[PDB]
């Protein structure tokens, strides 16, 4: 829709956007000195589903991981651009493509995206990490297209609680991969029946790039710790 | 101006048009319920004809989408085949860019991205049925999966859709409890006996369609009556 | 399907103008003054918060080229295009004319270009404003305000900010005419961030700023360090220290 | 130019050539033509050597695109199919003649692809100036069910014969074998050829040339 | 073919079962250098099920506070925070028990800086809990006292008194 | 031939820690001569040259084109490209006319903006890359210089003897070449300074 | 309301009534019934004249849409029409592009399709026709297909759209079709229409009555008028006895 200025100078649209998308599953992410750490929770509806079927993470490359808060299908299309406009960009010049590029490429979208009229602005908020010349990144990108830098932050459910507890945790020095034990505990500070094999999904990146979890570590590390 | 007409989020983002679109999948009272067994696939789906007059045989909704993969509708008839040939078009495309049998998976993605990008925009219908594909994948088994006109998508171990939904998922969940190696005959006479105990009717062999797909035949097929009232007569006295 | 967002008022001004006008009035705050010997822009970054990374060397100052600079206040988003617009434009001038373009034909493009955005189409309007600070052989050190209405001109020090107005009486009755001073241009802006910004005691850590000057036919554009910020910071509120003496006489 | 492809038992081995030429001159002593495509498939390009680059990217790019859209190992006949599309639909304009290897779940996969878009499955293949001779060496010396070290002396003598027969073809050898479980990329297999030794000392002493005038500019 | 680091299922659980210490120590060196071979979080929960095995059992301690001590060295050469910090509670839970009177005390100058970076309530509240107990078994009123209410500072948040609540009653 | 209308020559050799790049200056129309005062070579980096022969005008538009896309590249990174990055961007636009393609061969040659390491490559009528260890070349005198490569290179130069080796190269291959010389640039890329000698030269 | 203006747009219970109108508009109009005989297809509707200054046969709901295949409308007559220009070029690109007669199942896909994109947008109205097809072949046998604005296409042994529709349907079951042959059917078919043309409700009418079958060689035709001119004949004898 052609959505326009309020009387009060604020876009009602994406203010709804951005309230549809605090309503979306609740996901941490954290830089440490060895990489960056994504995590979030499926809660599966019932047994009949199957957990390994559809993930939450996607490999755009081999270092880039981008998980989300809102909206399914919109999320999926969204890492087909994604993986595309990378891949673009690695055929022009022939080396991987850095985290904060694509971060200003998928922004421009998002900005495309709810300025063009007939077409309702994405209800998606997304997280990216990756490792570019040793120095680790992670952003986060909302749907008006405003992205920000963080070492540390929650998007979802109950995300402000999950904020305030990274800020009591969190020191920024933990140059182990002990973070994900704290991911681990943000994400139980909001589970609701327990921390099981498949609920969980853990994605690490590391100066030997972006892998995500095999769920048996994601058992373990479920397990003694936490 | 308000959303309650127009794909716009709302207050709390609810995009009232897609539940809308769900109610108008259960207006139409039929259901169709799909398992996986340990080696095979099975759609079980009721029907209804008002009269002798229509030919029944022209009354289908399992579809031979491509030569191992089935699919099966739930929604208003028209919107349903006109997906069906969506999906079609796409499988043979997929087919003839790449040369190989299509995954299941990969099809009910590009419908599903299809779907999304129905509901993204304003100015077009966001569609009214519900999918189920049902299919055999190298080195990876049977497959069952299904869509709904908002572009969701799972892997199921089984599942069901219909206007009987929940009690059709809470009979399936206390069987798969004691799944313990489902078998071909025993999946089809749990099948039956599910929707039997669903819709509470014992229906006569000539009411249903069942689509088997198995490892053992991975060309898709379609069970005849004959040995539609044998399974009946097999699952009569248990 | 009801969105005309193209007509003119019944008394005769733009709702879309004027929603835009008040939605920068609540962005962020950024300000420049002129100077004979260069120019500087001091502003205050939003959102200033212990978990950014802080990673991309002043986000709110955006370099168009090796000689003129940006800021931009409103919608991050429609800012980021903008830019990029403008460093299109500008390049394609570089690339038909093997000269900087000078300051002001690339703002005239961009009022012209906005001004086709609010003229038709039905879309709206892109609720940002930029400052423009640059250097050319015409006349020396320019400086320019784009609002998003379109029009533009030639302030020698103003500002954008959520307390634009402020600000722009505070250097009306408080600016030398003609003295470049750069030392005396900083520390007005230094109180003028003390007296405008509700929040106190100046953290170096709220605040930026940058400076561009000619040196050698390059025009050198500069971000002041940390520790410079600060050490300007300290150095201003020791400065009033004295003011409070007459008290009594 | 000589470049060839043998399927053996356990997967494929690719050899190519280095040497690199522009109209009669050699340009490049060491060129790498043998391409990656994916962690399970190789090319190996002949003919216009940019053409083949850009061509191997381009499709080579489509493949991990699609492997990540289907979260699996790509597969070979895949590859060869929008090869001959791309060919195709471009007439054969582009001179790109390509030998493809890989391994996928069906099993190993080598074909022989022509510029105007002609496609050949063969349990062994030659491509380039030099292909000819290969053809000759494998027609002589292939047996199907060939050991992996015997088809790796097989196919670097045949390129060594290409090497030694076409004037096209010379300098340094490449092979890359690709299993099921691994995959080796052995850019320098041998080197048949060394540069002779210099005897007369050509140095440029300090001083020799004179000049007209200077800048220096100092570098931060 | 990583098969036997998961191979503490016969001769570890039966340490257990038969009831012995030394043994317990011997397997603890016997995977010790073998232990920089496996992942991370394998090794931590290896090492947390080994200690806990024997850190309830036997009281022969001529052998388990240096073989808590090596395990702390372990993880600084791993470099793992809260393995660390349940490592000093387990040995600070042997010395209550042992009784050795005084490094009790030195260990909350070792703790309280660090559960003071984080809120963290359940490591500082059994850390304050036996600092108190063991100042309490010196025989001294005041200070013990001031420990026991620095403890009741942290009577909020939790779910239950499983080990907690109740020993704080 | 067209690439032989105006002529051109440019160098560019590899040293231990430096660059060396040279070109003739000579401009004319076939036997007619324009300018002895003519610019192939070009600085588009703080330790990063391009050099390039070929048609005087593609040399001239691929200058500007590719200084248009240079700029826009390092004011979106944010960074100064790799010489690497930079025969990406060469080949690519190179490649963009495959149909129509621009007649010239450029030589790239530089340090690497963080490392130092020295990177030569050139690139042909249609952008393919050749990255070389040693040696680079562009233009008519071709083989001349060739034998100047394979008669006066060894590896590990001083900057020096790498200026006074390609000086002597050059020379010695422009004198042979009718339309080719009219003086020589020399750019010496270290990692401290830059050097750029004009050496006397035939004018005849 | 502001939820029934617009094909696009959905009603909180999931229905669409654009499409609920446009089955309103066609169930306004008057009759017509498809009947499948042993060999072929037999169609009759009856037409109300509105005044004799009409030439007669004017605006015919019968169309010949192909040689072999025959159509029947009820509704509006001018989306009728487009419908079946629609058909005849749709034959013709088949035929074209295979080069043999287009089974009938796979052409009302193809109008069901067309008439369905119809519903998808809002700048579009659904269509205000339902009609018919009827074929026969020897390589396929007899076929009779329906098929509303909303694109739902179904086969038939004997089908009824109009204002009588019950009735009509009602005295279509009450007869073994499927043995009797097709000079019966014609019989029937004329019965039924006197039956249900309700005398008193409307005005004079006119009847018209089309064929395909071996009986017509395949090809779809118009009745002979001796064939004509007797339905009448049998209906007085018919007719009831007070």
């Amino acid at each position: 829709s052609l959505t326009t200025f309020s009387p009060s100078g604020k876009l009602v649209q994406i203010e709804y956007a951005l309230a549809a998308v605090a309503g979306g599953a609740p996901s941490v992410g954290i830089k440490a000195a060895n990489g960056v750490v994504l995590a979030t929770e499926k809660k599966q509806k019932s047994i009949l589903y199957d957990e390994r079927s559809v993930h939450k993470v996607e490999p755009i490359t081999k270092h880039i991981g981008l998980v989300y808060s809102g909206m399914g299908p919109d999320y999926r299309v969204l890492v087909h651009r994604a993986r595309k406009l990378a891949q673009q960009y690695y055929l022009v010049y022939q080396e991987p493509i850095p985290t904060a590029q694509l971060v200003q490429r998928v922004a421009s979208v998002m900005q495309e995206y709810t300025q063009s009229g007939g077409v309702r602005p994405f209800g998606v908020s997304l997280l990216i990490c990756g490792w570019n010349e040793g120095r680790p990144y992670l952003f986060q990108s909302d749907p008006s297209g405003a992205y920000f830098a963080w070492k540390a932050t929650a998007m979802g459910k109950n995300y402000v609680n999950g904020k305030t507890f990274l800020e009591k945790r969190y020191n920024e020095d933990l140059e182990l991969e002990d973070a994900i034990h704290t991911a681990i505990l943000t994400l139980k500070e909001s589970f609701e029946g327990q921390m099981t094999e498949d609920n969980i999904e853990v994605g690490i990146c590391n100066e030997a790039g972006f892998r995500r979890l095999t769920p048996t570590e994601v058992k373990d590390y479920l397990a003694a710790i936490a | 101006g308000f959303d309650r007409h127009i794909t716009i989020f709302s207050p709390e983002g609810r995009l009232y048009q897609v539940e809308y679109a769900f109610k108008a999948i259960n207006q139409g009272g039929l259901t169709s319920v799909a398992v996986r067994g340990k080696d095979c696939a099975v759609i079980v789906t009721q029907k209804k004809v008002p009269d002798k007059l229509l030919d029944s045989s022209t009354v289908t909704h399992l579809f031979k989408i491509t030569e191992n993969i089935g699919c099966v509708m739930t929604g208003m008839t028209a919107d349903s085949r006109s997906q069906v040939q969506r999906a079609r078009y796409e499988a043979a495309n997929w087919k003839y860019k790449y040369g190989y049998e299509i995954p299941v998976d990969m099809l009910c993605k590009r419908i599903a991205d299809i779907s999304q990008v129905y509901t993204q925009n304003a100015e077009m219908r966001p569609l009214g049925c519900c999918m189920i594909l049902i299919g055999i994948d190298e080195e990876q088994g049977p497959q069952v999966y299904k869509c709904d006109p908002a572009g969701y998508y799972c892997g199921f171990k089984a599942t069901a859709a219909g206007v009987k939904q929940t009690e059709s998922t809470s009979f399936l969940e206390k069987k798969v409890k004691k799944k313990f190696d489902w078998t071909f005959e025993q999946t089809v006479e749990t099948a039956i006996t599910c929707l039997s105990t669903v819709l509470s009717i014992d229906f006569k062999p000539s009411e249903i369609e069942v689509g088997v797909v198995t490892v053992e035949n991975p060309k898709f097929r379609i069970l005849t009556e004959a040995e539609i009232d044998a399974h009946l007569v097999a699952l009569a006295e248990r | 399907y009801d969105s005309r967002t193209t007509i003119f008022s019944p008394e005769g001004r733009l709702y879309q103008v004027e929603y835009a006008m008040e939605a920068i009035g609540h962005a962020g705050t950024c300000l420049g003054i002129l100077a004979n010997d260069g120019v500087l822009l001091a502003a205050e970054r939003r959102n200033i918060h212990k978990l950014l990374d802080e990673v991309f060397f002043s986000e709110k100052i955006y370099k168009l080229n090796e000689d003129m600079a940006c800021s931009v206040a409103g919608i991050t988003s429609d800012a980021n295009v903008l830019t990029n617009e403008l460093r299109l434009i500008a390049q394609r001038y570089l690339l038909q004319y093997q000269e900087p373009i000078p300051c002001e034909q690339l703002v005239t493009a961009l009022c012209d270009i906005k001004q086709a955005y609010t003229q038709f189409g039905g879309k709206r309007p892109f609720g940002v404003s930029l400052l423009y600070i640059g250097w050319d052989k015409h006349y020396g050190f320019q400086l320019y305000q784009s609002d998003p209405s379109g029009n533009y001109g030639g302030w020698k020090a103003t500002c954008i900010g959520n307390n634009s107005a402020a600000a722009v009486s505070m250097l009306k009755q408080d600016y030398k005419e003609g003295e470049m001073t750069l030392k005396s241009a900083l520390a007005l802006a230094i109180k003028v961030l003390n007296k405008t910004m509700d929040v106190s005691k100046l953290s170096a850590e709220k605040v930026e700023i940058a400076t561009l000057t000619r040196e050698n036919g390059k025009t050198v554009i500069r971000v002041l360090k940390q520790k410079e910020v600060e050490q300007l910071i300290k150095k201003h509120e020791e400065e009033e220290a004295k003011a409070e003496r007459e008290k009594k006489e | 130019t000589t470049i060839a492809g043998v399927v053996y038992k356990d997967g494929i081995v690719l050899g190519a050539d280095t040497r690199a030429t522009e109209g009669m001159v050699v340009a490049d002593k060491n060129c790498s033509k043998i391409h990656f495509i994916s962690p399970n498939i190789y090319c190996c390009g002949a003919g216009t050597a940019a053409d083949t680059d850009m061509t191997t990217q381009l499709i080579s790019s489509n493949l991990e695109l699609h492997s990540l859209s289907t979260g699996r190992l790509p597969r070979v006949v895949t590859a060869n199919r929008m090869l001959k599309q791309m060919l195709f639909r471009y007439q054969g304009y582009i001179g790109a003649a390509l030998v493809l290897g890989g391994v996928d779940v069906t099993g190993p996969h080598l074909y022989s692809i022509y510029p105007h878009g002609s496609t050949d499955k063969l349990p062994y293949v030659t491509m380039g100036s030099g292909s000819l001779a290969a053809m000759a060496v494998f027609e002589d010396k292939f047996r199907p069910d060939m050991e992996e070290e015997e088809a790796k002396n097989l196919v670097s003598e045949a390129i060594a014969a290409g090497i030694f027969n076409d004037l096209g073809s010379g300098s340094n050898i490449d092979l890359c074998v690709i299993s099921k479980n691994k995959l080796d990329f052995l850019r320098p297999y041998t080197v048949p050829n060394k540069k002779g030794t210099r005897l007369g000392r050509y140095r440029c002493e300090k001083g020799t040339t004179a000049v007209l005038t200077e800048k220096i500019t100092p570098l931060e | 073919v990583q098969v036997k680091e998961q191979s503490i299922l016969e001769l570890g659980s039966l340490l257990a079962k038969t009831g012995q210490a030394a043994e317990l120590g011997g397997l603890l060196k016997y995977v010790r250098p073998f232990l920089n071979s496996i992942s991370k979080a394998k090794a931590a929960r290896l090492v947390r099920s080994l200690l806990d095995l024997f850190l309830d059992m036997e009281a022969a301690t001529g052998q388990e506070v240096e073989l808590c001590l090596e395990c702390i060295e372990w993880a600084k050469s791993e470099k793992r925070t809260f393995l660390r910090q349940a490592l000093e509670a387990r040995l600070v839970s042997l010395y209550f028990d042992t009784k050795r009177y005084q490094e009790a005390l030195h260990l909350g100058s070792q703790l309280l800086r660090e559960l003071k970076k984080m809120d963290d309530k359940a490591l500082l509240v059994e850390v304050q809990l036996l600092e108190s107990k063991t100042y309490h078994a010196l025989s001294n009123l005041p200070k013990a006292r001031a420990a026991l209410t620095s403890a009741r500072t942290t009577a909020n948040a939790i779910y239950c008194p499983p080990k907690l609540q109740a020993t704080l009653d | 031939s067209i690439m032989s209308y105006n002529g051109g020559a440019v160098m560019a050799m590899k040293g231990k820690n430096c660059v060396a790049i040279a070109a003739d200056r000579r401009f004319g129309i076939q036997a007619q001569m324009v300018t002895t005062d003519f610019q192939k070579i070009f600085p588009m980096g703080d330790r990063l040259y391009i050099g390039l022969a070929g048609l005087a005008t593609d040399v001239q538009t691929v200058a500007q084109r590719l200084k248009f896309r240079l700029n826009l590249y390092e004011l979106k990174e944010g960074r100064q490209i790799k010489p690497y990055t930079l025969m990406s961007m060469v080949a690519n636009l190179l490649y963009e006319k495959r149909f129509g393609p621009y007649y010239t061969e450029p030589v790239i040659a530089g340090l690497d903006p963080k490392t130092f390491k020295p990177f030569i490559c050139s690139l042909d009528l249609i952008g393919c890359p050749m990255v070389t260890d040693d040696f680079v070349v562009s233009g008519t005198c071709a083989e001349q210089m060739y034998g100047m490569c394979e008669s006066l290179w060894e590896p590990n130069m001083d900057p020096d003897h790498l200026f006074e080796t390609i000086s002597q190269a050059m020379l010695n291959a422009v004198d042979r070449d009718a339309v080719s010389g009219m003086g020589v640039i020399v750019h010496i890329i270290e990692k401290d300074k830059i050097t750029t000698r004009t050496l006397k030269a035939r004018m005849d | 309301t502001g939820y029934d203006l617009s094909a696009s747009t959905f009603s909180p219970d999931g229905r669409v009534f654009q499409v609920e109108y446009a089955m309103k508009a066609v169930e306004n109009s008057s009759t017509a019934i498809g009947i499948r005989c042993k060999d072929g297809v037999v169609f009759g509707v009856e037409k109300l004249v509105l005044s004799k200054l009409y030439e007669e046969g004017s605006n015919k709901r019968l169309f010949n849409v192909d040689r072999h295949v025959g159509m029947a409308v009820a509704g509006l007559l001018a989306d009728a029409r487009s419908l079946a220009d629609i058909a005849r070029e749709e034959a013709s690109n088949f035929r074209s592009n295979f080069g043999y007669n287009i089974p009938l199942k796979h052409l009302a896909d193809r109008v069901a399709m067309y008439v369905h994109a119809y519903t998808l947008y809002s700048a579009v109205r659904p269509f205000g026709c339902s009609f018919m097809l009827g074929s026969y072949s020897v390589n396929d046998g007899a076929q009779l297909y329906m098929i509303d604005p909303s694109g739902v296409s179904y086969g038939y042994w004997g089908c009824a759209i109009g204002k009588a529709r019950q009735a009509a349907k009602t005295e279509i079951e009450k007869l073994q079709m499927k043995e009797m042959t097709c000079r019966d059917i014609v019989k029937e078919v004329a019965k039924i229409i006197y039956i249900v043309h309700d005398e008193v409700k409307d005005k004079a009418f006119e009847l018209e009555l089309s064929w395909v079958g071996e009986l017509t060689n395949g090809r779809h035709e118009i009745v002979p008028k001796d064939i004509r001119e007797e339905a009448e004949k049998y209906a007085k004898e018919s007719l009831k006895e007070e």
